């Protein structure tokens, strides 16, 4: 109140949330093909065989092995949550700031 | 105070301007010497080669890249069931125009006969998820029947 | 009678809060267009909710 | 504020008297700074044209008229006033269509000029709208293709430049080296 | 003095600030937006998405 002013951010929190959902969609629906021109859609087991012939193993692998990688999946988004929830200094970088 | 307002002022000015500069070596080192696999650091689009420019107190790079143009639907099969065993393509992907299926490469479309030498046989046909279902030909049959 | 001690101040409190907006706007709007998943969710088992 | 019978200010801050007791009538009343911000001029270029649009920023503007010859106060009455999170911007009219920013203003609103034409307010669009036609047994591949060049433009050295000490300070002057030492 | 002490600590504050969000727009173009190569730029393992 001594000459101390705040000013907002020009980008609201709503448009910055649209912004990530606008590159998830995206993302789970054309793969990387939406970076670099048009986006072109593919279906997901075939995007997820692509990068497992991105790392070096064979696509086939993907197909003969895709309930349990999906299952895998599933679990791992679903401990994250908890794994950020349970340790307070999780989000410590933004509260130092 | 003065003096050492400015000196200060120019310190911190002279740290950016160096980042900036680590900045533009590290392009000329990777954009211009080589052929970038980075997304987005040389372009938009798929990096093929960069051209440096002098200019006063800087540089400037010409990137040419590649972008695709015109898209088309089409059908899918992660693989085929021919005679109890999968054929998964090699490099491709499985398309279908409507009433045949073909073998292209991703990035653009050049359809080719689905043969032995653009597919390889990979277990059975009864664990994927979606198996298509046609035939492939073996190009050695044919000159030994004749 | 300091002369313009109070105008650099303000000047470089500026260029902070315009360099702001300008690391939010590199970070985040890397899409030219608005995207939106399909009602569906037939992923093959992939669940993103 | 509950006060003690003992006490006769009131300090959170400990710099600001926020706070204080009536001497004749023993009544406890707060103390808050009246208002102050900053005004902010939104302007095409003088190539456009040469209407301009005022913002105080951060300030209910009920009392703009009354804050501070130069008294335009409300610049324009006729323009529609209307609060944003910025503050409460005159001379510029709300439309419901949204547009690409040029002029930023604050919290999601962004000014423009424009057919006549006359200095408008909006929220910014964020980019066109698209939908992916996704199935699970549907692809998409291109038929042709494009070649484009791309400029990026990179700053690499500065001015050097050198300032000496005692010329700048004591130009010329025995007496003045001899305290600067 | 007061003021110049807050706005010089604030000046480098903001610099250190803009390096972590362009080491974020960066990790926004290769992670996001493609596969990368890069060992451990992208968490531990081999980067799928
Ligand atoms: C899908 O592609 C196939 C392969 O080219 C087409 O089959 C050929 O069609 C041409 C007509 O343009 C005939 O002259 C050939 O004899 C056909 N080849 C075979 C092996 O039958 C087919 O017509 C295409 N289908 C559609 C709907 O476009
Ligand atoms: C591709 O062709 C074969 C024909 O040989 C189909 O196999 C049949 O599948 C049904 C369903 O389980 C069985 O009842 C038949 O006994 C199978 N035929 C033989 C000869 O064993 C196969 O279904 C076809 N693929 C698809 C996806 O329809
Ligand atoms: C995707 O996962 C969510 C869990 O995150 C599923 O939601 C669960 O649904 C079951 C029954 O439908 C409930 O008993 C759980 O309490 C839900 N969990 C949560 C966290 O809400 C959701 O059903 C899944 N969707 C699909 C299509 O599998
Ligand atoms: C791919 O796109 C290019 C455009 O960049 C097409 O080339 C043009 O073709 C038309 C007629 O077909 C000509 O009138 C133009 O002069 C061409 N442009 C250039 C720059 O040469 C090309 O035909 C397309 N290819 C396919 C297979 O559709
Ligand atoms: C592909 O099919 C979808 C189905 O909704 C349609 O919207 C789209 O226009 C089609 N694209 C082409 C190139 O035919
Ligand atoms: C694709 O979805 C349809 C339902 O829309 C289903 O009948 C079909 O089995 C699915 N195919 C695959 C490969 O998942
Ligand atoms: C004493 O205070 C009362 C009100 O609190 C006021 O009316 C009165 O004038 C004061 N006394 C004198 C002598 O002014
Ligand atoms: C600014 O105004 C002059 C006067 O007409 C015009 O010639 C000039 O091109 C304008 N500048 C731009 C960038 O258009
Ligand atoms: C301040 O503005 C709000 C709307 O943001 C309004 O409700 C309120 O009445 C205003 N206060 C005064 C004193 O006019
Ligand atoms: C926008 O349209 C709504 C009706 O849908 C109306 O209530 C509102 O006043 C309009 N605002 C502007 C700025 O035109």
């Amino acid at each position: 109140f001594n000459g101390l002013t705040v000013l907002p951010p020009l980008l609201t929190d709503e448009m910055i949330a649209q912004y990530t959902s606008a590159l998830l969609a995206g993302t789970i629906t054309s793969g990387w093909t939406f970076g670099a021109g048009p986006a072109l859609q593919i279906p997901f087991p075939m995007q997820m065989a692509y990068r497992f012939n991105g790392i070096g193993v064979t696509q086939n692998v993907l197909y003969e092995n895709q309930k349990l990688i999906a299952n895998q999946f599933n679990s791992a988004i679903g401990k994250i949550q908890d794994s950020l929830s349970s340790t307070p200094s999780a989000l410590g970088k933004l509260q130092d700031v | 105070q003065s003096l050492q307002t400015y000196v200060t002022q120019q310190l911190i000015r002279a740290a950016e301007i160096r980042a900036s500069a680590n900045l533009a070596a590290t392009k000329m080192s990777e954009c211009v010497l080589g052929q970038s696999k980075r997304v987005d650091f040389c372009g938009k689009g798929y990096h093929l080669m960069s051209f440096p420019q002098s200019a006063p107190h800087g540089v400037v790079f010409l990137h040419v890249t590649y972008v695709p143009a015109q898209e088309k639907n089409f059908t899918t099969a992660p693989a085929i069931c021919h005679d109890g065993k999968a054929h998964f393509p090699r490099e491709g992907v499985f398309v279908s125009n409507g009433t045949h299926w073909f073998v292209t490469q991703r990035n653009f479309y050049e359809p080719q006969i689905i043969t032995t030498d653009n597919t390889f046989v990979s277990g059975n046909c009864d664990v994927v998820i979606g198996i298509v279902n046609n035939t492939v030909y073996d190009p050695l049959q044919p000159e030994l029947d004749s | 009678q300091y002369g313009s001690f109070c105008t650099q101040l303000n000047r470089a409190l500026t260029g902070i809060a315009v360099e702001q907006d300008k690391n939010t706007q590199e970070v985040f709007a890397q899409v030219k267009q608005i995207y939106k998943t399909p009602p569906i969710k037939d992923f093959g088992g992939f669940n993103f909710s | 504020k509950k006060f003690l019978p003992f006490q006769q200010f009131g300090r959170d801050i400990a710099d600001t008297t926020d706070a204080v007791r009536d001497p004749q009538t023993l009544e406890i009343l707060d103390i808050t700074p009246c208002s102050f911000g900053g005004v902010s001029v939104i302007t095409p270029g003088t190539n456009t044209s040469n209407q301009v649009a005022v913002l105080y920023q951060g300030v209910n503007c009920t009392e703009v008229p009354v804050a501070i010859t130069p008294t335009w106060r409300v610049y324009s009455t006729g323009s529609n006033v209307f609060q944003t999170r910025a503050g409460c911007l005159i001379g510029a009219e709300h439309v419901n269509n949204s547009y690409e920013c040029d002029i930023p203003i604050g919290a999601g609103i962004c000014a423009s000029y424009q057919t006549s034409q006359s200095i408008i307010a909006y929220t910014m669009s964020l980019g066109a709208e698209n939908s992916v036609a996704y199935s699970n047994n549907s692809i998409a591949i291109p038929t042709n293709f494009t070649i484009s060049v791309t400029t990026e433009i990179l700053p690499v050295s500065m001015t050097k430049t050198s300032v000496d000490c005692t010329m700048y300070i004591c130009g010329d002057s025995t007496e003045c080296s001899n305290l600067l030492l």
